[PDB]
Parts: structure tokens; sequence; C-alpha cells
């Protein structure tokens, strides 16, 4: 029952059915439920670009700082997917800007590696450590140099 | 340390994410997000030497992705993973191989054929056909099973050794 309801909530968040998400939340589902890897409904809602589902989960009490088995918070997924509205909403709710995953990758590092300039500048505006170092000794500037993107290097400087 | 820029390519549901997670965290994920594409860094010991593996789990169906194509061009080895219980994936392995050949624009590209889901007893792709395809392509074939974590390390080490042989 509880597991099935949580799985239905996760599937509704992944698919992008706001009505189904609202109905499942009204039916007793858990906003902090995690799947096998650890993706909470907020993780999937941020990953798949459903701003309304993200807002509903945040209002209902979703753990915004929760992380999956690899330490990736929903901010990490929203940054790696290049969702400007989602990252702005997550930062507006006090998400851990300098959060670290199992490799110690700041969401700034993920946004730089993917190639999302707007996400990078938005994260920097809200206090993102440019000098942040992962577990392998690579910063955002190093990632920009490796990618060779001149615009990313200009923004990071 | 040597940073090997590995890539893992294949069809949907073949187990690329499962293999990568088994290598990185040594635990199998029964269900994983179909469209998660991220790079995992691992410190391994091969032939007594410490090496760094930077493995990309290509799982995005988008036609254009600057990070993905840059990683593919800069990649040094490719794991072509297919499910033995899925003939369609085995057929699409050739399409992935020719796509990688066109992108890299190189005749000799380090590739390793991987047959995932070896634990399942309803095998659909015969081992003989896969071995014949591998020997025709001149690349090793390794059978892996992410659920039991058998052959994953062997497949990754074979890819690394093939990369080293191509470099030398
Ligand atoms: C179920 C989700 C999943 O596992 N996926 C794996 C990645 N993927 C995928 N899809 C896809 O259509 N192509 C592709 C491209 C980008 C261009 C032309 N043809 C194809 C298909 C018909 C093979 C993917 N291409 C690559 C890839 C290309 O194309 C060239 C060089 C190196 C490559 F890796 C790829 F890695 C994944 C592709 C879908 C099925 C989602
Ligand atoms: N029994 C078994 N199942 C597997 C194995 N590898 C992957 N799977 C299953 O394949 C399903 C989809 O794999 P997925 O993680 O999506 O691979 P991907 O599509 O390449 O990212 C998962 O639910 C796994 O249970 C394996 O080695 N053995
Ligand atoms: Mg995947």
């Amino acid at each position: 029952r509880k597991e099935e309801l949580d799985k239905k909530l996760l599937e509704a968040a992944r698919a992008g059915q706001d009505d189904e998400v609202a109905a499942l939340l009204a039916k007793g589902a858990d906003v902090n439920a995690h799947d096998t890897f650890g993706f909470t409904p907020l993780h999937l809602a941020a990953l798949y670009g459903h701003l309304e589902i993200v807002e509903v989960l945040l209002k209902r009490g979703a753990d915004i700082n929760a992380d999956d088995s690899y330490g990736r918070t929903p901010l990490h997924l929203a940054a790696m997917r290049g969702h400007l509205e989602i990252v702005e909403l997550l930062l507006r709710w006090g998400a851990d800007v300098n959060a670290a995953d199992e490799e110690g990758r700041t969401p700034l590092h993920l946004a730089a590696k993917r190639g999302h300039l707007e996400i990078v500048e938005v994260l920097l505006k809200n206090g993102a450590d440019v000098n942040a170092q992962d577990k392998f000794g690579k910063t955002a500037f190093d990632i920009s140099i490796d990618n060779g993107n001149e615009d990313l290097a200009e923004i990071l400087q | 340390m040597t940073e090997y820029k590995l890539v893992v390519v294949g069809a949907c549901g073949v187990g690329k994410s499962a293999l990568t997670i088994q290598l990185i965290q040594n635990h199998f994920v029964d269900e994983y997000d179909p469209t998660i594409e991220d790079s995992y860094r691992k410190q391994v010991v091969i032939d007594g030497e410490t090496c760094l593996l930077d493995i990309l789990d290509t799982a995005g169906q988008e036609e254009y992705s600057a990070m993905r194509d840059q990683y593919m061009r800069t990649g040094e080895g490719f794991l072509c993973v297919f499910a033995i219980n899925n003939t369609k994936s085995f057929e699409d392995i050739h399409h992935y191989r020719e796509q990688i050949k066109r992108v890299k624009d190189s005749e000799d590209v380090p590739m390793v054929l991987v047959g995932n889901k070896c634990d399942l007893p309803s095998r659909t792709v015969d081992t003989k056909q896969a071995q014949d395809l591998a020997r025709s392509y001149g690349i090793p074939f390794i059978e892996t099973s992410a659920k039991t974590r058998q052959g994953v390390d062997d497949a990754f080490y074979t890819l690394v050794r093939e990369i080293r042989k191509h470099k030398e």
C-alpha cells in the first residue's frame, strides 16, 4: 500500500501529470519517498522539467536537500538539465548551492560541464564557489578549459 | 594517473547505467531512470598501475547535445552494450558502431562488445553470432551480468587494455 502509493507518486512526477500528483498527495503519499537509486519525486520533477510539480512538492514539504545514492540533489539534476526556472525556484527555497555529490561536484560544475551558461551565471549570482574543488581536484574553470568553451571561460572569469 | 575517457553506448534498457553503477558503487540497481546522462569517475588498479576512468553513460535521445558530442569525439574507448535477450539491440549495435565510426572519423576505434543480462536464461541472441560479429569487427566480446556483477570488471579492463594497445 505505502510502497505502491509512493511508486505511483514517483511515476506521476516522472511522467508529468500534475493532476495525478495532486491526487496522490491528497491520498496520503510521501513526498520524501525514494526509489531504488534514491530519486525522490522532487528529483524526477526537476529532472523532467515540470515546474508545477516541483512547486507542488515544495509546498507539500518535499526535502529539497535530499540526495540519491550518488549524492545528487535535485539542484544538481536541474542544473545538468539546463532548466533556468527550476534552478531559480530551487535556489529561491534555500537549496544547498554548494552541495557535493559522491564526487564532490558542485551544481556549478555540472552546469559548466553540460554547457549551460545561464545556469552557471544564475548559480554564481546566488553564491556559487568558483574555486570549489571536487574529489579529483578539478574546478569549474578547469572544466571550462577542458571543454574549450570560450563563453563559459569568460563567464567564469 | 591516466584519465581514460570511456563511453558506454547501446540501446534502451540494455543495462549501460546498471553496468556503470556496478563498476562505480558495486551494487545493482533494479530500476534506474531511462534518461539520466552523467559522467562517473573511478579510481581503478589495472596491471598494478593506478588509473582513472571517466565513463559516460549515454542515455539521452536528443539529437543535439554539445556535451555529449564533445565527449564522444574526445572519448578513447566505447562499450557497445546490448541485451542478449533482445535481438533488436544486437541489430542496432551495428548502427551505433557506424555512428561512432563516422563521428570519430577513424578506422581503428577501441570498441568492446558487451552482452548484458547474462543471468537471464531466456537468451535470444546466440553467443556464436555475437562472437562472429566481434571477430569480424576485430574487437573483443565480453559477456556481463549487472545483477550478479560478473564480467563487468573484465569488460572495463578489456576496454582499457584495448585503448592502451591502440595508443601503443
Ligand atoms: C532508453 C534511453 C536510452 O538508453 N538511450 C540511449 C541513447 N539514445 C540514442 N538515441 C539516438 O537516437 N541516437 C541517434 C543519434 C543521436 C543520431 C542518429 N541516430 C541515432 C540512433 C538512430 C542510433 C543516439 N546516438 C548516439 C551516438 C551517435 O548518434 C553518434 C555517435 C555516438 C553516439 F553515442 C548515442 F550514444 C545514443 C543515442 C537513446 C535511444 C536514449
Ligand atoms: N537480470 C538483469 N537485469 C538487468 C541487467 N542489467 C540491466 N538490467 C535491467 O534492465 C533494466 C533497464 O536498464 P537501464 O538501467 O535502464 O539501462 P540503460 O537503458 O542503458 O540506462 C533495469 O530495470 C534492470 O533491472 C543484468 O545484468 N541482469
Ligand atoms: Mg541509463
